[PDB]
RNA sequence: CAGCUUUACAGAUCAAUGGCGGAGGGAGGUCAACAUCAAGAACUGUGGGCGCCUAUAGAACUUAUAACGAACAUGGUUCUUGCCUUUUACCAGAACCAUCCGGGUGUUGUCUCCAUAGAAACAGGUAAAGCUGUAUUUUUU
């Protein structure tokens, strides 16, 4: 019980607090800041985090001489092969960590590193759930990308609290060598984008949010912490909450010990570029550049930090970094900044709600906890919970759910509104983060972040968990939702093995991957064919390798990739027909403002609908949509009002509940629609529940033959396409999009204070194959694309399908109106619903399609 | 220097316990960096209110526990 | 919110019947009108009253009352 | 010239070089060197007619050497890059399955040999001994030979008690 | 800044014993805490200088009339002194 | 401008106790001989020196990865190309051993420059070096 314990102990790094304060602290909420260190691809946040890590440990076990010395970064937080090896941080591999503040209040802070990369989001989007504050985290010079900005609105969402990091300072002072004028209006820039792309919050170095950063070199200050280091000295304490405001924006100070005049006279430089960004700017030449003897004096007298006599025989960027690490301490002002931007916990109940339906909760009765992500920290699975209420304690038989069964929980409830717990689970090991290991615990608390190795067999994916002990206390439970993944996923691989022998074993890596990896639709499709939708290439890769070496260990084969496509139409639709073995049903396509408000009470609805599409009085009456998908279910005939056989509605809508999910001409889903009840001719015997079967059936082919009156189309997706050029190789960009088939420049922006043009575009998912790779070969080193999907922007393949003359070339790729089929049939193909080499696609029913719409 | 953190206690009827093991009553109104508490008015602890709205002084308060959760 | 400074300034502008009480003194109160205002809490109250309290009136002129052992105010 | 490379002109060319009898070196034995700065300087700008290699990580995608053996052990190559024996037996016989027909698959992209190194995982099937490649990203730099120094020369412009060194320095 | 301060404010969440000038003793966890010992205090227990306790919800203490502060044992392992 | 330690000291008594060790050099050299080599060193063992350093040796796990060496040539067996046929000699790729060419680390010696006490401090004084420092509601008017 206990040795086991110990030994667990001792094979980790010794940390410079005390574990044992950290885990007491823990004890107690409100002294535990949960937080997703967030932001674009290479950021600068896994290091930041390592920095942290550092800050905390005495010394590290695989922190090189070359690390030490500030060469490379030790990404303490990168742990596994794939991620070591790659460059980029993968999954959400987090740490927990007790720190001080500017006036030592500690407090055990939850960090979990997100990964930037755009095709991870998954793991962003997990880190998001679990943490209250998040610390965005932004390169200077590439300044507020796209992707940070929608990370921003996707965090306003959850909701959290947004610290910012301006991380890469030294890649404006030494890089773009702005002066540190032009590198202090870069900053304004920045911080003006970074309020535009927020709602209500205005963030600034004031008020402790920017958190200026360099973590290459390794410091991080807010303005606060620079005061404390180097401005108590020379100011007496009742004038610096004030000297601080000053420090920041349009503000100048002349000589006057000590005002401080707003502006002004004969030589600029700003407040916060005289006692700050200055500063700075001369550390880092008298770093590179001065007689050391000076520099060493100077350090002495203005900072009073000595440089040692090993630390002198440096060379310049690892001394550079020495002499940062020197002045701005182990990285409390970040921290500070952290806290001050938590509100705390008035957000926190709104968080909750928005994750599990609002309501009240229960702390002493029963215990829940979000199961949030399974992992891989040590080799084997936990899952990383977050315990919201109550306090879980090693051994505890537990109650659980995947929250693909969660609305139907609350359905069920609500309906309610014997004793069935339908899963459980016995906590074997309950421990921390991390990086490089799992401090093990007994106790799990409110508030705090845990892994849990007992927990896994239950579930998948998203998942809650609790301990109740009544009727009341279960009537009070909520179940967390699933995690609004921001990116979806688009992009197919489809696998067979290679010795289809070992079946078993890709099946059993496969359920591994869709856990492990959160962002993974696995379809098992009827003919053998198994499908992977990634949220794009370099995470799937990643996956592959995943399977392909650890979990699998096998000879895997893949397609060259291909989307998901789904269906709508251009049109509206004709002529309803109810089929027997009897209802008619007929679909427009929903307003293009409807459908994107879809993708992001019953007069609450219609007011709704008013507000956005125009629709009638009885237009809001009618509906009734579903699937999140989506389309729109409308009961608009005229004795539906006098009719009680339209009423009981609840049964009727199964049929369209299929339908959505699997549409008529790829057997791959609906999306954009306005699907109306015309007719519902039900005869006088009723036998409900056959009634219910063949409206069952019944619905679904209505919904086909709507389809197919409204002009049907494939929709596949367009990846909306970040690509940061620089400036004069943007005509080759150009030339590059004009090349493939789909592809558009929705516009070009100057990222100001760099050489880099963000080039905001547009690219269908199956045209995407490999096109950063494309993009980077032909640039030269220059313009780092990234793809992804967070919008759920679908559009015409563009032609007509239902077309046997359709294309020339079997093996070359199709010209526009040819594919337009081309991809419907390929997938029919795939699905297995056509029958030989050669084919069609046509409708029943019925005589015979009306003859042929009468010739 | 920091502002007392009262704002949770706005607008709730407090016991304001104050010097000499005596007792005020009401709804809190505002306050200041002394401590000093504006309140609408409220009894003295059977019990007697006056005064329409009243002002307590910083130094004078010992502790002002609250009536309302 | 409202300020205490801000409420004694309204008072003075007022000129209402004004009751304070004295610090760490049970037995005795003062009853007047606010005529001054101080940084501190210190005020003159010209046409104040001394008062016993109950566990009637006595005489009292016009009188500035110290800020440091004032307690209660109502105006 | 003594402006410029003033610092090493004394000593560069030299038997051993020299820099050979003081501090700056171990000593006769000649095993570790150290520098001060202008003098290094003076030798990198020296160099510079030599050895410019343009050292933007992301110059050299797909030009690693991790890449280089992932295109050895894939028999795949880049126009640029060199090609080999394919490291294993090319042994295909597909035989068109139900899975990866012509009628299933869309030929869409070309799939072209830059993309699978790229890639290893995802574009090649069997990735035997193929070791995972970087994915970095993207410099923003000025390497300039002007009289000025410290402004922004070709980038875009944007929308609109003494502070401790204050007069130690110019900056 | 004073240290018995930073002490106090990390003590903050736990549960604190607390007497007054008047003598009279709280136990609770502690809300919030300033500069100046201006406590606040949830679910707190109220002894009389004479002997008999009461129960309270949210009470505030100036620190002017605080006396002496007990904190849990734990905060003198860390992590506040060194 | 106050205090404490740390050196130079004056002349102490002189304990006293500390510290200083009862004294053993610091450099380097295309000087050697000897081991031991990715750094790791976790965790254990067993030493000195106090829930912990410093040495050792033992595997674990690390990643090696890019670089004991920002270096790269050559052998051999086997397997596979290919000259082809045969000998060398090779083409061009694998696997496992080996070969040089270089490399550090400490152990020691030896050879040329730089040094240099045989003790010092207590009680404070002198000189310098290092850290801590204004009453009107919450601390001491
Ligand atoms: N010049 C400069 N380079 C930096 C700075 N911070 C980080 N880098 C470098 O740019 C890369 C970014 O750091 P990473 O830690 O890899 O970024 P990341 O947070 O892991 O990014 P994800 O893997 O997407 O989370 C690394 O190669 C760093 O060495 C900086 O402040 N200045």
């Amino acid at each position: 019980e206990h040795t086991i314990f110990t030994q667990l102990k001792k094979n980790i790094p010794k940390t410079r607090y005390n574990r044992d304060y950290m885990l007491s602290m823990a004890n107690i909420p409100e002294r535990i800041i949960n937080v997703g260190v967030i932001g674009p691809l290479h950021s600068g946040k896994t290091s930041l985090m390592d920095l942290l890590v550092i800050d905390s440990h005495k010394r590290i076990p695989d922190m090189s001489k070359n690390v030490e010395l500030g060469w490379k970064p030790l990404r303490y937080l990168d742990n596994l092969k794939q991620e070591i090896d790659r460059g980029l941080s993968i999954k959400l591999n987090g740490s927990t960590l007790l720190c001080t503040d500017l006036e030592s209040k500690s407090r055990m802070i939850n960090f979990l590193d997100a990964p930037g990369h755009v095709n991870f989001m998954d793991e962003t989007a997990v880190a998001l759930a679990a943490s209250d504050l998040v610390l965005i985290v932004i390169d200077v010079v590439e300044g507020v990308t796209f992707v940070v900005e929608q990370l921003i609105k996707q965090s306003i969402k959850n909701n959290v609290a947004m610290c910012f990091v301006i991380n890469k300072l030294d890649r404006l002072i030494l890089d773009l060598k702005l002066p540190p004028m032009d590198a202090y209006l870069k900053l304004n820039h920045i911080i003006a984008n970074i309020n535009s792309f927020t709602k209500g919050n205005v963030f600034s170095p004031i008020d402790n949010n920017i958190i200026f950063a360099s973590t290459k070199l390794g410091f991080t200050f807010t303005i606060k912490e620079f005061v404390s280091y180097y401005y108590a000295h020379s100011i007496p304490s009742s004038k610096i909450d004030d000297f601080t405001t000053r420090l920041w924006g349009s503000v100048y100070y002349h000589k006057g010990n000590f005002r401080t005049k707003p502006f002004e006279n004969v030589e600029k430089y700003p407040t916060f570029v005289e006692f700050i960004l200055i500063p700075l700017y001369k550390i880092f030449s008298y770093a590179l550049s001065m007689e050391k003897d000076k520099l060493k004096n100077l350090l002495r007298s203005n900072f009073r930090v000595n440089l040692s006599q090993e630390a002198l025989q440096y060379d310049p960027q690892p001394f550079l970094k020495h002499v940062l690490q020197l002045i701005f301490r182990q990285q409390t002002g970040l921290v500070d900044a952290i806290t001050r931007c938590y509100q705390p916990f008035e957000l926190f109940d709104n968080k909750t709600a928005h994750l599990s339906i609002p309501g009240k909760s229960t702390p002493e009765g029963t215990l829940w906890a979000h199961v949030l992500k399974t992992v891989d920290y040590g080799g084997a699975e936990w899952s990383l919970v977050r315990i919201y209420s109550g306090l879980l304690k090693r051994g505890d038989t537990v109650r659980i759910l995947d929250t693909s069964q969660s609305e139907s929980r609350q359905k069920r409830q609500l309906h309610d509104i014997s004793k069935t717990e339908t899963p459980s689970c016995e906590v074997e090991e309950i421990g921390l983060l991390g990086g490089r290991y799992v401090y093990p615990v007994h106790e799990a608390h409110k508030g705090q972040i845990v892994l849990i190795k007992g927990i896994s067999s239950a579930y998948i994916k998203s998942a809650t968990l609790y301990s109740v002990k009544s009727k009341e206390d279960m009537k009070q439970l909520k179940f967390f939702k699933p995690l609004d993944y921001i990116t979806e996923a688009v992009f197919k691989i489809v696998l067979q093995p290679l010795l289809p022998r070992e079946l078993p074993k890709l099946l059993d890596a496969l359920n591994k991957i869709s856990k492990y990896y959160p962002g993974v639709i696995i379809k098992v499709e009827e003919s053998g064919e198994h499908v992977i939708l990634g949220n794009g290439e370099l995470y799937m890769d990643c996956l592959l390798y995943d399977l392909r070496a650890s979990y699998a260990k096998i000879e895997i084969k893949i397609s060259d990739p291909l989307t998901v496509f789904s269906e709508s139409c251009s049109n509206e639709s004709f002529a309803s027909i109810p089929v027997s073995n009897s209802i008619s049903v007929a679909a427009e396509p929903m307003d293009s403002k409807m459908i994107q408000d879809l993708s992001r009470p019953r007069k609450l609805s219609k007011i709704l609908r008013t507000e956005y599409g125009w629709d009638s009085l009885a237009s809001r009456n009618v509906w009734s949509f579903y699937n999140g998908n989506v389309l729109i279910n409308d009961t608009l005939p005229d004795e539906i009002s006098p009719e009680l056989l339209s009423k009981y509605k609840e049964q009727i809508i199964q049929g369209f509940y299929w339908a959505v999910k699997e549409g008529p001409l790829a057997e791959e889903p609906i999306y954009g629609v306005q699907y109306k009840l015309l007719s519902i001719s039900v005869p006088s015997d009723v036998n409900i529940d056959v009634m219910k079967s063949q409206i069952i059936p019944l619905m679904k082919k209505a919904c086909y033959v709507g389809l197919l009156t409204a002009i049907p189309i494939l929709l596949e997706p367009i990846y909306e396409v970040d690509i940061t050029v620089h400036a004069p190789l943007l005509p080759i960009v150009e030339e590059l999009m004009k090349k493939r088939r789909g592809s558009r420049i929705y516009k070009t922006i100057k990222v100001a204070g760099t050489p880099l043009l963000e080039v905001r575009g547009q690219v269908p998912v199956i045209e995407s194959a490999g096109f950063e790779t494309d993009l980077r070969l032909s640039t030269n080193g220059l313009g780092m694309c990234q793809l992804y999907f967070w919008h759920k922007i679908w559009r015409k393949v563009p032609g007509d399908v239902l077309d046997k003359d359709a294309f020339i070339p079997k093996l070359k790729p199709a010209p526009i109106n040819s594919l337009s089929r081309d991809f419907v049939m390929k997938t029919r193909r795939r699905k297995g619903i056509s029958t030989g080499g050669f084919m069609s696609n046509d409708g029943p029913t019925l005589e015979k399609y009306i003859s042929a719409e009468l010739y | 220097v920091s502002t007392p953190e009262l704002k949770k206690y706005m607008d709730k009827k407090i016991l304001l316990n104050i010097n000499g093991s005596r007792k005020v009553a009401g709804i809190l109104r505002g306050y200041d960096i002394f401590l000093n508490v504006v309140l609408d008015d409220a009894m003295e602890i059977n019990n007697h209110q006056l005064g329409l709205q009243t002002v307590i002084r910083g130094n004078s308060i010992i502790s002002l526990e609250a009536l309302d959760a | 919110m409202v300020p205490p400074i801000n409420c004694i300034f309204n008072f003075l502008q007022q000129q209402t019947p004004v009751t304070i009480w004295l610090f760490e003194q049970i037995g005795i109160r003062i009853k007047g009108k606010i005529v001054g205002f101080d940084e501190f809490m210190n005020v003159v109250i010209d046409e104040a009253v001394e008062i016993p309290v109950n566990s009637k009136g006595t005489p009292l002129g016009k009188i500035l009352l110290k800020g440091d052992n004032i307690t209660l105010i109502t105006s | 010239d003594s402006q410029d490379d003033e610092y090493v002109k004394d000593w560069l060319y030299d038997s051993r070089p020299l820099e050979e009898d003081s501090k700056k070196v171990n000593g006769t034995s000649y095993k570790k060197w150290s520098f001060d700065l202008p003098e290094m300087s003076n030798l990198y700008r020296l160099s510079t007619p030599l050895r410019d290699e343009v050292t933007d990580k992301n110059y050299y995608y797909l030009f690693d050497k991790k890449s280089f053996f992932n295109g050895k052990a894939l028999n795949n190559a880049i126009p640029g890059g060199p090609k080999f024996e394919p490291l294993y037996p090319r042994e295909e016989e597909e035989d068109y399955n139900e899975f990866n027909s012509i009628d299933r698959v869309i030929f869409r992209v070309p799939i072209r040999s830059e993309y699978k190194v790229a890639f290893p995982h995802l574009y090649n099937s069997r990735p035997r001994s193929v070791r995972i490649p970087w994915y970095n990203n993207p410099v923003s730099c000025i390497i300039q030979n002007d009289e000025e120094y410290d402004t922004p020369a070709l980038f875009f412009d944007p929308s609109l008690f003494a502070p401790l060194l204050a007069e130690e320095e110019e900056l | 800044n004073g240290i018995p301060v930073k002490l106090l404010n990390e003590a903050q969440g736990h549960i604190v014993s607390l007497e007054l000038t008047t003598g009279a003793t709280y136990r609770g966890k502690l809300v919030e805490s300033e500069d100046s010992m201006n406590v606040q205090l949830r679910d707190v227990i109220a002894t009389e200088p004479q002997g008999a306790v009461t129960h309270m919800d949210q009470i505030f203490v100036r620190g002017s009339q605080i006396k002496f502060i007990v904190v849990p044992d734990l905060l003198k392992n860390a992590p506040l002194f060194k």
